[PDB]
């Protein structure tokens, strides 16, 4: 209230709210006048009526009853008209990144907004009105002197005010760490508990001298702290308990929520999968349609139910002991990783899924990238990696891949399933091997096609195909040539699509034809694919 | 000194770009730099009434062991300078590309001595970020002409023209062009004569108050020629790759004779070159020797650079504005024994291509980079030694044409 206000202007070229006050019951009016004089007594709202053309609606309701009503203001029309602000806490600190302090205290700040002043020349826009009997008698008109409840500027201005009030106490107390969140302070120190409590009292007094009230009893409940869907214990952190429901039918909404809770749990519970269980969601965006659970998704839900039966915790961060991430392959495009500093307790866990004909080494590389980003956010450095791939495998892939790639400091781990390259085409043609001039073709309308080959030895095959596409038959021609050749074969296609897919050296695919082609290319010994214009 | 008023494009609102997360090391370097800057008036802390933001980074310019702040003013440049290439433009000399040597002097410190219009400072906001979202982030705005902003050298050019006038009088053959923070200085001297002249310009700038802390040769053989392989013996698959390359070039060059060369043998079988075949091959090498037709630089459309990784540290690039109408092609290759990697090479190549583009047209190109977006966004600063930043975007379908540009 001696706090320096922040200057606030309206969006350029707008006036203030001139909204209708749709009257309500007289009892609501009485409760509003009670709370309005009690709020004027504290100087939060002063009553000036005559020359203010602005107005904003006011309602009354009871939700959490101390035998009292409560007043609220629909500030939508005003919020739409005030300038933008610097945004907010744009996300949450992750518990894995906090550093253990010998004590932490939580301080809920009281009527936080109502005890921070509003810029003077702006107050006229907060003006509101109380009617007496449906305009038979005039009503009383007020404006705000403080940050109104639910106005666009209140959070960021309150953050700025609180930061400024804190920095004198912060500078006379460098042994103490204060973190801000919407209404709370979190104070951590490595001071002996008596000293820590003396400092917490000093801070409370400091804040009280600026109009900010604070829990006078024993402060917010001792650890563990239930905060932002987490559980924070003096030496560990975990997620709040996650209970998956058992039901007969599932709407798209229920699977959305189940996939969500499983993702949340995946940050500390190692092994959770969401692949076959959100394959159900891609169908459409229809909200209440009931989806039949597949058999894969049923096993997945059970498998998560089991790996979730026993609780798991994570530790906090020690900056003196180095940072390690270790990666494992799971299955159908699914990977998991653990980030730790020591071998029995993770800082956190996590999973990577593929989005879009794919390749295991490229996928591992994308996993290393996702982890590297997260590490930089949470801790501000990058981990040393433990990867199930060999230096020659990786050196071979990245020296040949068409994109540039950064390969951080990594050490190989011999936990299967290892990541390998399963075949490599020849760079030059093969002398002594048969040459297959393959081609294929479909018809866009009849959905009938052919695939075939002509070889230099005079061998020729043509196989008919139903329900195919030009690209499908283009790959089927290559598959025919692989099926009918020896262990060394040159293949010649005129299909850019085919040569692209196959030259990408994929390992698996959501297409059975390419899988059979892959199993052939593994079975063969030397295969030189080559391309000519159509 | 009064401030030049800056009223950005009508209806345009200020930059609101998110700030990348950074290493602790770089956050600390930024805090140090910015604390000295605030102590010297160049920037001031801001409040929530200022909603704008503009990314910042920590780099090490010119191989120094001390850090350097780099503001990414691309968004603000599009939002202001698109009416400050018009109202306050710097004309680009068409002869700088023709001098035999060109040195690049950094003259950025200059801008820090000129105040910036108060009504404009709001839009130069930037956040030093915290780790793990732990603290709000430190919020500054500029009170002096910021480096990286395209309006700074615009505003300063009167001063720069005046400072440079005695040198330009003493040396009327030398070309001097100011791109954002650097003078490019071109001459036709012997390399030692050129170095002497450049140090004279350094001392002339210094004795007028401009502190300044690696030569180009733009007789650089503009769009490079593609060559067909030359061999004693020609195989079936050699004929195949030759035909296929020559058909791709039908998109750029019109007159490639094809049929005489297109006439079920095995791939490894050596087919002798026909008289008609060698005839078509000679006619085609000749029709490739000459440069392209209809290829002129349009100054209304933007420039586009494409880069391909060639293995063994080699990278090809083309600069164009219409497909196959290449304005400039070339080839970059890092040091033979140096310890370098993919992203290092990509970054030095982007920088080299951008410097060439400045010398030649006074504009930078938009790059289509062969790299995963998140990888580049993470690692591009580690080797970035330049003060400007070109626009870019990421390719994810490969060229199944790779050799065709090698
Ligand atoms: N409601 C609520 C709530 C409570 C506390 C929070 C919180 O405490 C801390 C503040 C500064 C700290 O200092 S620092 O980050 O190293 F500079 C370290 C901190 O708690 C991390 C270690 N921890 C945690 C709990 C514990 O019992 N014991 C312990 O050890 C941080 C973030 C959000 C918080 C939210």
């Amino acid at each position: 209230s001696p706090i320096e206000t922040v200057p606030v202007k309206l969006k350029p070229g707008m006036d203030g709210p001139k909204v209708k006050q749709w009257p309500l019951t007289e009892e609501k009016i009485k409760a509003l006048v009670e709370i309005c004089t009690e709020m004027e007594k504290e100087g939060k709202i002063s009553k000036i009526g005559p020359e203010n053309p602005y107005n904003t609606p006011v309602f009354a309701i009871k939700k959490k009853d101390s035998t009292k009503w409560r007043k609220l203001v629909d500030f939508r029309e005003l919020n739409k008209r005030t300038q933008d602000f610097w945004e907010v806490q744009l996300g949450i600190p992750h518990p894995a990144g906090l550093k253990k302090k010998k004590s932490v205290t939580v301080l809920d700040v009281g009527d936080a907004y109502f005890s921070v002043p509003l810029d003077e020349d702006f107050r006229k826009y907060t003006a509101f009105t109380i009617p007496s009997i449906n305009n038979e008698t005039p009503g009383i008109r007020y404006q705000y002197n403080v940050l109104p409840q639910g106005w666009k500027g209140s959070p960021a201005i309150f953050q700025s005010s609180m930061t400024k009030i804190l920095e004198p106490f912060a500078a006379q107390n460098p042994d103490i760490v204060i973190y801000q969140y919407m209404d709370d302070l979190y104070v951590g120190s490595d001071l002996e508990i008596g000293q820590h409590r003396t400092k917490i009292e000093e801070l409370r007094q400091h804040l009280l001298r600026w109009g900010l009230t604070t829990p006078d009893k024993k402060h917010q409940k001792e650890p563990p702290f239930l905060w932002m869907g987490y559980e924070l214990h003096p030496d560990k952190w975990t997620v709040q308990p996650i209970v998956l429901p058992e039901k007969d039918s599932w709407t798209v909404n229920d699977i959305q929520k189940l996939v969500g809770k499983l993702n949340w749990a995946s940050q500390i519970y190692p092994g959770i999968k969401v692949r076959q269980l959100s394959k159900l969601l891609r169908g459409t965006k229809a909200l209440t349609e009931v989806i039949p659970l597949t058999e894969e998704a049923e096993l997945e839900l059970a498998e998560n139910r089991e790996i979730l039966k026993e609780p798991v915790h994570g530790v906090y961060y020690d900056p003196s002991k180095d940072l390690i991430a270790e990666i494992q392959k799971q299955g159908q495009g699914q990977w998991t990783y653990q980030i730790y500093q020591e071998p029995f307790k993770n800082l956190k866990t996590g999973k990577y899924a593929r989005m879009r004909h794919t390749n295991d080494v490229k996928q591992l590389t994308e996993a290393v990238q996702k982890i590297t980003t997260e590490s930089i956010v949470i801790w501000g450095k990058t981990p040393k990696f433990k990867l199930p791939i060999q230096k020659e495998t990786w050196e071979t892939w990245w020296t040949e891949y068409w994109q540039a790639t950064w390969i951080p400091e990594w050490e190989f781990v011999n936990t299967p399933p290892l990541v390998k390259l399963w075949y490599q085409l020849e760079k030059e043609p093969i002398v002594g091997a048969e040459t297959f001039y393959v081609d294929g073709a479909a018809n866009r309308e009849t959905k009938l096609g052919k695939a075939g080959y002509v070889t230099n030895k005079g061998r020729q095959k043509v196989v008919p195909l139903t329900n195919t596409t030009n690209q499908k038959t283009e790959l089927q021609a290559i598959y025919l040539a692989l099926q009918d050749s020896g262990l060394e074969v040159n293949i010649v296609t005129d299909s850019q699509y085919a040569l692209g897919i196959i030259q990408a050296q994929p390992d698996k695919s959501e297409s059975e034809l390419v899988n059979q082609i892959i199993e052939q290319l593994i079975k063969k010994e030397k295969v030189y694919l080559a391309w000519v214009p159509a | 000194i009064e401030t030049v008023p800056v009223k950005l494009k009508p209806g345009m609102d200020g930059p609101k770009v998110k700030q990348w997360p950074l290493t602790e090391e770089k956050i600390k370097a930024l805090v140090e730099i910015c604390t000295e800057m605030e102590k010297e008036g160049k920037i001031s802390k801001i409040g929530p009434e200022n909603p704008y933001n503009t990314p910042v980074f920590a780099i090490k310019k010119k191989d120094s062991t001390k850090w350097r702040k780099l503001v990414d003013f691309r968004e603000l440049n599009k939002r202001t300078q698109d009416f400050w290439e018009v109202q306050l433009g710097i004309p680009h000399p068409a002869g700088l590309k023709k001098k035999k040597s060109v040195t690049v002097l950094d003259v950025g410190d200059a801008y820090f001595s000129v105040p910036l219009d108060e009504d404009f400072r709001k839009y130069t906001a930037f956040t030093i970020p915290s780790i793990n979202n732990e603290t709000p982030g430190i919020r500054y705005q500029y009170n002096v002409l910021p480096q990286g902003w395209k309006g700074s050298p615009a505003i300063f050019q009167s001063s720069m023209t005046k400072i440079l006038e005695p040198f330009k009088k003493q040396n009327p053959d030398i070309v001097i062009y100011q791109y954002m923070d650097d003078l490019y200085v071109g001459s036709d001297l012997e390399i030692g004569q050129h170095r002497t002249k450049i140090e004279e310009l350094r001392q002339h700038l210094l004795r007028w108050g401009l502190t300044t802390p690696y030569e180009l040769h733009p007789d650089k053989w503009t769009v490079q020629p593609i060559v067909l392989p030359e061999k004693d013996s020609w195989t079936v698959n050699d004929i195949q790759k030759l035909v296929g390359k020559l058909n791709w070039a039908s998109q750029i060059y019109p007159g490639i004779k094809v049929r005489q060369l297109s006439k079920t043998k095995a791939l490894t079988e050596v087919i002798p070159l026909t008289e008609e075949a060698e005839l078509e091959l000679a006619e085609n090498r000749e029709i490739l020797k000459e440069p392209v037709h209809g290829v002129y630089y349009d100054p209304s459309k933007d420039l586009i650079a494409e880069i391909q990784k060639q293995g063994q540290g080699q990278w090809t690039y083309q600069i164009y504005q219409e497909p196959f109408k290449n304005l400039k092609t070339g080839k970059y290759a890092r040091m033979r024994g140096a310890h370098t990697n993919d992203v290092k090479q990509l970054t030095e190549a982007v920088q080299k291509i951008t410097t060439e583009s400045i010398v030649i047209w006074g504009k930078t190109p938009k790059f289509k980079l062969p790299i995963q977006k998140e990888t580049w966004e993470t690692w591009w600063t580690e080797y970035w030694q330049a003060t400007w930043i070109p626009e870019w975007e990421f390719v994810n379908t490969p060229p199944l044409v790779k050799l065709w540009y090698q």
